[PDB]
């Protein structure tokens, strides 16, 4: 007879996480099924490079670890095997020769809206460039020069976040495009997740 | 290292200006990039700080208005608009930038710039009024006077005759022109002898004026 | 926040100075938020020290000062006649970023008279542009600077144009001169002019030039 885990409420929802404080779900002892993201869906972008699309329901790994993301329209492409830019070198990094899928769609709406949103700032200025997997949910001023403010602002001291500003009016390239990253393990633990 | 800045622009009394600041040689990504005021023969006043990693500006109290930066990541430049031009904005804007290079950098701004030349006159770039002094042991000169704000150079007919040439700055006058003057002190007491030349160049509105003092 | 004013104006010697320089400070300040920039003539500053607390990566010696808060003192100690150009302070922290007064410097001369001269407009000055007079005095050290007039038969001083030069790093002189502009059209109200320079070292000049016309 079979169930279905929560996958979908993980994809749809209002309020998605943030650039640095995302969420990461673990997904285990359900049957998530996989043919409802690439048999009938209406995803752009669907490329997850690690495993063929196809017959991925017959294949199962043993834990799943749902991400979440709000990044630019232009800045999507910045999720791959380290390459450059503001994502992986300060923001959520992958890890080299991971395996997994990666979906970006767009939405312009749902909870994409006018003004500024107050939420959605990047993660900027660490003084190292990260490590795969780690999540940062620390905030503190940045180190730019030889004396440490002590607390209060001024020359240097860099708040690390500024926020996203964008509309429902902007253009192409920098509309927001949502991002759900589902991450795989190898390792030597048995599956969990597993079935048609 | 280096950080190359636009062409003297020239605007009209109230209409808008924008500057260029290069930034090359130092990682621009994760830097901060400021800019000042000058003038001739006299103070400093500081305008507006750019945090040029990620925009957040202030403004002195006389620039709250009228300014507003402008980030232009790409090609690594750095852009302001000034509104509302006033006659008293005759000055050399310039540009500073710490070498910033990995996350962590130096605290003094110790890399800047040349800066630009505004001119905010009637902008009829006319032709100079250039008159010899006759000479009255004494001194000899040219004369440079009501032309449009603009870079000029005089010579003296053999890339010599440097003995006390006087090249004194440019003063504004009352209709926005500009004025300056060029006078050597003589070699000697050579009076009766030999022949001088004015030679001064002129680049926007070319022309070569050449006048050849003589008492 | 800006009551800086810099403590020393002009000051004037060959090497072997022992000279500094002080930046008061309205409130004392925080250092290794500070610096001292050095402007020079034509060209664009430097960095020397970047906050009392150590020296700026390269540049030439033989002088490092420090201070307080409220007094962020400074020195300098036998530079060479190269670093003879206006300083700037600095404040860093605390928005606006303002900058001080800037300190002046020069050097001693023993200051010696001029040899006092009059240029007269030529005869195409009926049709010219301004009938001006040209008159120049030479070398003069000391900041003050005056000139005076007497001109035939009027009595008023509503447009005069005066033109001085910067140190001259060969001697370390200044020289000014005067160019008088006033009204051209008329050319009969005002004939042999006056154009004096007054100093101790120089008196009481002469200067009657010819009878134009
Ligand atoms: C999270 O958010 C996403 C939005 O991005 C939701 O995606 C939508 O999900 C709903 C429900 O799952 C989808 O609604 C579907 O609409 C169908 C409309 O019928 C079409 O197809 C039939 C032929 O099958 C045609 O004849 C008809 O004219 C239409 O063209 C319904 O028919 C679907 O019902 C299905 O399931 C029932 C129950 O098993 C069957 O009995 C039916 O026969 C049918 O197979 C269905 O209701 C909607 O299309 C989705 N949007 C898309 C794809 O853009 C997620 O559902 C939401 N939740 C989760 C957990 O992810």
């Amino acid at each position: 007879i079979t169930n279905l885990c929560p996958f979908g409420e993980v994809f749809n929802a209002t309020r998605f996480a943030s650039v640095y404080a995302w969420n990461r779900k673990r997904i285990s002892n359900c049957v998530a099924d996989y043919s409802v993201l690439y048999n009938s869906a209406s995803f752009s972008t669907f490329k997850c490079y690690g495993v063929s699309p196809t017959k991925l329901n017959d294949l199962c790994f043993t834990n799943v670890y749902a991400d979440s993301f709000v990044i630019r329209g232009d800045e999507v492409r910045q999720i791959a095997p380290g390459q450059t830019g503001k994502i992986a070198d300060y923001n959520y990094k992958l890890p080299d020769d991971f395996t997994g899928c990666v979906i970006a769609w767009n939405s312009n709406n749902l909870d994409s809206k006018v003004g500024g949103n107050y939420n959605y700032l990047y993660r900027l200025f660490r003084k190292s460039n990260l490590k795969p997997f780690e999540r940062d949910i620390s905030t503190e001023i940045y180190q730019a020069g030889s004396t440490p403010c002590n607390g209060v602002e001024g020359f240097n001291c860099y708040f690390p976040l500024q926020s996203y500003g964008f509309q429902p009016t902007n253009g192409v390239g920098y509309q927001p495009y949502r991002v759900v990253v589902l991450s795989f393990e190898l390792l030597h633990a048995p599956a969990t997740v597993c079935g048609p | 290292m280096q950080l190359v800045q636009s062409g003297p622009e020239v605007k009209k009394p109230g209409t808008s200006v924008k500057v260029s600041c290069k930034a090359s040689g130092f990682t621009f990504t994760s830097s901060a990039v400021q800019w000042v005021r000058q003038a001739r023969g006299q103070r400093l006043e500081w305008i507006g700080w750019i945090v040029v990693g990620s925009g957040n500006t202030n403004y002195a109290q006389k620039f709250q208005e009228r300014v507003t930066i402008t980030r232009d990541m790409s090609t690594s430049t750095a852009y302001m608009e000034l509104s509302s031009l006033r006659s008293e904005d005759t000055a050399v804007y310039y540009c500073a930038a710490p070498y910033c290079s990995g996350g962590s950098c130096f605290d003094g701004f110790d890399i800047w710039g040349q800066g630009t030349m505004v001119t905010v006159s009637s902008a009829s770039t006319k032709g100079p009024s250039v008159f010899p002094l006759a000479p009255s042991t004494a001194a000899l000169g040219c004369l440079v006077k009501d032309y449009f704000p603009e870079p000029v150079t005089v010579s003296w007919n053999s890339g010599a005759l440097t003995s006390g040439v006087h090249t004194f700055p440019a003063v504004l006058q009352s209709s926005g022109l500009y004025s300056l003057s060029s006078v050597v002190t003589v070699p000697s007491s050579s009076l009766g002898t030999q022949t001088y030349i004015c030679n001064v160049n002129h680049k926007p509105s070319n022309t070569k004026v050449d006048k050849k003092v003589e008492p | 926040e800006i009551v800086l004013t810099q403590s020393p104006g002009t000051l004037s010697l060959s090497p072997g100075e022992r000279a500094t320089l002080s930046c008061r400070a309205s409130q004392s300040v925080s250092s290794s938020y500070l610096a001292w920039y050095q402007q020079k003539p034509g060209q664009a500053p430097r960095l020397l020290i970047y906050g009392a607390s150590s020296r700026a990566t390269g540049f030439p010696d033989r002088f490092s000062g420090s201070g307080s808060g409220t007094d962020f003192t400074l020195t300098i100690s036998r530079l060479e006649p190269e670093d003879f150009a206006v300083y700037y302070c600095q404040q860093y922290g605390n928005s606006p970023w303002t900058f001080g007064q800037g300190t002046k410097v020069e050097i001693r001369r023993t200051v010696a008279a001029p040899s006092v001269f009059i240029f007269p407009p030529s005869d195409e000055q009926l049709k010219s542009g301004t009938a001006s007079v040209v008159c120049l005095l030479n070398n003069f050290y000391p900041r003050e600077a005056k000139v005076q007039w007497k001109v035939d038969n009027a009595l008023q001083s509503g447009n005069s144009q005066e033109s001085v030069t910067e140190q001259d790093s060969k001697d370390s002189t200044y020289s000014l001169s005067s160019t008088l502009t006033l009204s051209k059209a008329d050319y009969e109200k005002h004939k042999v002019y006056a154009c004096e320079v007054t100093h101790q070292g120089l008196s009481s000049p002469v200067t009657k030039s010819f009878n134009r016309g």
